[PDB]
């Protein structure tokens, strides 16, 4: 005969992720390269998003 | 933890899968020999060349037969297997059957062929319909000219038209759409949060994942047993028409016909098989009485008052 | 005034390429054949999601304000067109009544008939091309610009000619998807009983 | 492929992904699916072998004395120009056997002898003599009478799940 | 046979499957637990076997339907093959049909077909149809033929 027994299946080679090239961050120097802070009495905020 | 259901359809489908090359076997292959023609073509003046072999091409169809290939029209575990007779091997098979039927008759399906003059054929055959032999020698040139007008006028109807061959394109569409059906299914929730295997694998912990696919599974397992279920219905609706056409192959090509309306409207002569994609085509070939004449008639006539009685046919009156 | 939104309105519905197939879909569409509201100015609600369209020769209207109150008290969006550059914010905006804080979210970069597709976060889409009331044809708003602003709409206007405004409503779409990759035809399948046949046998030919 | 410049994803007629547009690079990446097939064990029986073929349904033979074929790779049967009849049947057209030392061995299956037939516009053949002969036929008539009591089936000794049953 | 028993064979092997129950044998779900532990845990197995019972009567019916369908075959050869003379081409045997002998066969029947077979045979060359006195003569049976 020709008994059908197994299923032959090619594996993953090795993972690939995809996704955007970097652009477009947060201001961190402005806030961590600053040559200005507040007093502690009036605390700087500045909204990231 | 189902068990064997998962084997259970492979054997279902295998069940259908081996028939229908059994189904293309027992219509086909009822020759042990690949008849073929001589090159002269003295078939009483029939002709035959639409029907025969053309050498012309790599799978050496017949012109009739190319009509019918042209009229007829994904990786989720499905797969489809080929044939065992390719369409070739099948169009070697309708080129015997056919060579053995105008250069033999029936006399090639009663065991060895033996050859007879094609006029001789159709004398007998017109004589198996109890229409004496000399019918067909007083108006030979006309028959064949009236055959040879009928088969013109089956390319033309075959060449117009695909809706003539709707029983074999709504078999391509019905198994087409079963296919379809059971590859959209693999899209639908049955309950679960998602359609997509990784996104439950990935988006919940075990404890529940495992049973977001119990839920999967159980619509899955039965979204199969129900597609397998309606091609092991359709499979014996066409094991059935495998039967009809291998019977009809059997009596109406290799043999004359004397079932009443079994083989084409009239009275039987003989059939000729032409190939399709995944069906077969019979040309049959028949006697229609046409023209007609009233006639007076009686059951017997009296001579010396003894009662005389035809030995065939009838007595009539012209008047 | 009023006026018949034809074959209109028919955007693209995902950003997913097809090529020869006729997709089916039920989302926020316009209903065919029904009456778009006919401006030559107001405020409007918004409902579920806007076909907005404008006829022009003249670059009149500018752009939108969108909210739910349109007087401060809470964040609106704002979109101006103004010389060089188009503008985007969504403060707690003042605004006159008739005009012609807390800023989550800024940027800054008839002959013409121009066509756009709004709904909720927030999502626009469009089409530009010459004419020469809104003409009877199909058109394929593409999808320009998604706005992860969180703002709630009930209410919007136009910011300055000949504009036409309707509702979209959650119905269903035969979309025929063309060649290399373009929405050419579409059936909106519960206008009439062919188009509900059309959508049966998810076909654009029906047979006898 | 002619992705718009908003199309991501590529879709096909039966919602299978057939391509993907790059996010950093915009070129369209066609998708096909990992090679999978059947297994399938050529043999004659133990009573004559322990060699065995076997083909890799529907795969291009560098994936897996070997021969590409229309079914798939197949391993271990020599390819033979000489058509016989179906011995193991592959697909098709190729049918495979166990044959003389002795292999397996997978052709194009012979349809049988051939003959031009001596037809003319004046010949006959009639048969001098004939044979009687004796043909068998076998046809099935009736399954066994089976019987499953659906409920010692299903609940067996169990009137605490046959409440449920019910 | 072996269809039906690869049919049974299943359908009790089935029994042995958790289809997600704690265990494949309902004595033990009902030794081990009370009775509202116990519908979640049986109703698992009632699910599964009903589905294994729809299935194996659903392949008994769609079969027997073949049989069916090979059993009237057999009446119909038992009726023209046996019963009579049937002039049906390759249905009553290879050969032309002269008659045959019905045998009994386990769950089956088995016919001994008997045919004429046409065997040993010449060449002759004929016509259609000869001429004697002007007028046309054609046989009342069978065929004008040259010995030579
Ligand atoms: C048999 O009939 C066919 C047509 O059905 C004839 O084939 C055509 O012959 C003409 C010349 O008479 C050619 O111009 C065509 O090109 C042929 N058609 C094809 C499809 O080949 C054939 O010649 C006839 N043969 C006899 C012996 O009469
Ligand atoms: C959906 C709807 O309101 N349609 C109406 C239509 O019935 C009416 O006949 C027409 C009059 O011009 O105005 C519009
Ligand atoms: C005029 C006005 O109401 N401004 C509001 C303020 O009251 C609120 O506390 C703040 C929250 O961040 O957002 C701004
Ligand atoms: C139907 C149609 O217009 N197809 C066009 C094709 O003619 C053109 O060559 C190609 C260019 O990429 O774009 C597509
Ligand atoms: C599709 C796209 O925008 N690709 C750009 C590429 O052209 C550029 O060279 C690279 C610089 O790092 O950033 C990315
Ligand atoms: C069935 C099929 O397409 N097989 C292909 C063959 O045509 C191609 O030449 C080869 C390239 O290595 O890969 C394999
Ligand atoms: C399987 C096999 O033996 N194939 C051979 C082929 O290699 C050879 O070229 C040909 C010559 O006609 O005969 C055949
Ligand atoms: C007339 C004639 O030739 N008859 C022969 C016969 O003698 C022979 O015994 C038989 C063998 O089956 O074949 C026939
Ligand atoms: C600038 O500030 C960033 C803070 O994210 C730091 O990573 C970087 O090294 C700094 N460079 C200099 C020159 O201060
Ligand atoms: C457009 O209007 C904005 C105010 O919303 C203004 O700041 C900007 O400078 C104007 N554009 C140009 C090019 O002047
Ligand atoms: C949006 O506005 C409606 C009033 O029409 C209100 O009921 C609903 O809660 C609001 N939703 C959000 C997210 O602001
Ligand atoms: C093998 O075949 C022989 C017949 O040649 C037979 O007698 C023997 O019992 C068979 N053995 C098995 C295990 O099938
Ligand atoms: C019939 O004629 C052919 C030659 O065409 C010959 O080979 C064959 O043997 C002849 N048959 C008989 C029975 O003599």
């Amino acid at each position: 005969g020709i008994y059908q027994t197994s299923n032959f299946r090619v594996q993953p080679t090795e993972s690939i992720v995809r996704f955007p090239n970097i652009t477009n961050l947060c201001p961190f120097g402005e806030v961590f390269n600053a040559t200005r802070f507040a007093s502690v009495y009036a605390w700087n905020r500045k909204r990231i998003s | 933890q189902y068990g064997s259901f998962c084997t259970q359809l492979n054997r279902a489908l295998t069940g259908i899968a081996v028939e229908q090359d059994k189904n293309t076997q027992e219509v086909f292959a009822q020759v042990k020999q690949i008849y073929k023609t001589p090159p002269i073509k003295d078939f009483g003046g029939f002709n035959f060349s639409q029907i025969l072999p053309d050498p012309s091409k790599p799978s050496k169809r017949s012109f009739i037969e190319d009509l019918l290939f042209n009229k007829v029209t994904k990786f989720n575990g499905l797969t489809v297997l080929p044939p065992l007779l390719t369409d070739e091997m099948i169009a070697q098979y309708t080129s015997a059957l056919l060579a053995g039927t105008i250069t033999s008759g029936w006399t090639f399906g009663a065991g060895a062929a033996l050859q007879i003059p094609f006029a001789m054929q159709m004398a007998y055959r017109f004589n198996g319909i109890g229409v004496t032999q000399n019918v067909l020698y007083e108006n030979q040139k006309l028959i064949a000219n009236q055959f040879n007008s009928a088969i013109g006028k089956i390319q033309d109807s075959l060449s117009s038209t695909a809706s003539a061959l709707g029983k074999l394109q709504d078999v391509v569409n019905q198994n087409a759409q079963a296919l379809n059906t059971l590859v959209k299914q693999l899209s639908s929730n049955f309950g679960a949060i998602s359609s997509v295997l990784n996104d439950i694998l990935s988006r919940l912990d075990p404890p529940e994942a495992e049973v977001q696919i119990d839920r999967l599974i159980t619509g899955r397992l039965q979204s199969l047993q129900t597609y397998v279920t309606q091609q092991l219905i359709r499979a014996a609706e066409i094991r059935a028409s495998a039967n009809l056409a291998a019977t009809k192959m059997s009596e109406c090509v290799l043999g004359q016909s004397k079932r009443v309306d079994f083989c084409g409207k009239g009275y039987h002569l003989m059939s000729f098989p032409q190939s399709a994609p995944h069906g077969v085509v019979f040309l049959h070939v028949t006697y229609v009485p046409a023209q007609e004449k009233n006639f007076t008639t009686a059951p017997a006539i009296c001579h010396d008052g003894k009662a005389h009685f035809p030995r065939e046919g009838v007595f009539v009156s012209n008047g | 005034a009023y006026t018949n939104s034809f074959t209109r309105g028919v955007y693209y519905p995902d950003k997913v390429f097809r090529s020869s197939v006729l997709h089916s879909t039920q989302d926020l569409f316009l209903p065919f054949f029904s009456n778009v509201t006919w401006f030559h100015n107001p405020v409007l609600p918004f409902n579920d999601g806007v076909y907005f369209a404008s006829t022009e020769k003249s670059n009149i209207i500018r752009g939108w304000i969108f909210g739910t109150t349109l007087d401060s008290k809470t964040q609106s969006l704002l979109i101006v067109n103004n010389a060089t550059n188009v503008v985007i914010k969504v403060c707690e905006f003042q605004f006159c009544n008739d005009p012609f804080n807390n800023c989550t979210f800024e940027y800054v970069s008839f002959k013409n008939l121009r066509e756009f597709v709004f709904k909720n976060y927030f999502k626009i889409y469009s089409k530009h091309t010459p004419i020469n009331d809104l003409p009877q044809g199909f058109s394929a708003l593409e999808p320009l610009v998604d706005l992860p602003i969180g703002i709630n709409i009930t209410r919007f206007q136009t910011l300055l000619a000949a504009y036409y405004v309707g509702y979209l409503q959650p119905r269903t779409f035969l979309l025929k998807y063309n060649e290399n990759g373009t929405i050419t035809d579409a059936v909106d399948c519960a206008l009439d009983p062919l188009s509900e046949t059309k959508c049966t046998l998810k076909s654009f030919t029906v047979e006898k | 492929k002619k992705f718009l410049p908003f199309q991501q994803f590529g879709r096909d007629i039966a919602d299978t992904t057939d391509a993907v547009r790059d996010p950093q690079t915009l070129e369209i990446l066609d998708i096909t699916p990992c090679s999978f097939g059947g297994v399938s064990v050529i043999t004659p029986g133990t009573n004559t072998s322990n060699q065995v073929a076997v083909l890799y349904q529907d795969v291009n033979c560098t994936e897996v004395n070997v021969f590409q074929t229309r079914a798939g790779c197949l391993i271990g049967a020599e390819h033979v120009n000489n058509s016989y009849e179906c011995d193991i049947p592959i697909g098709a057209g190729i049918c495979a056997s166990y044959q003389t030392s002795q292999s397996i061995i997978a052709y194009t299956m012979s349809l049988g002898a051939e003959n031009s037939v001596a037809y003319s516009n004046n010949s006959i053949a009639i048969p001098t003599n004939f044979t009687i002969s004796v043909t068998t036929e076998i046809l099935p008539v009736s399954m066994t009478k089976t019987s499953v009591d659906c409920t010692m089936y299903i609940c067996g000794d169990s009137t605490e799940c046959s409440n449920l049953l019910l």
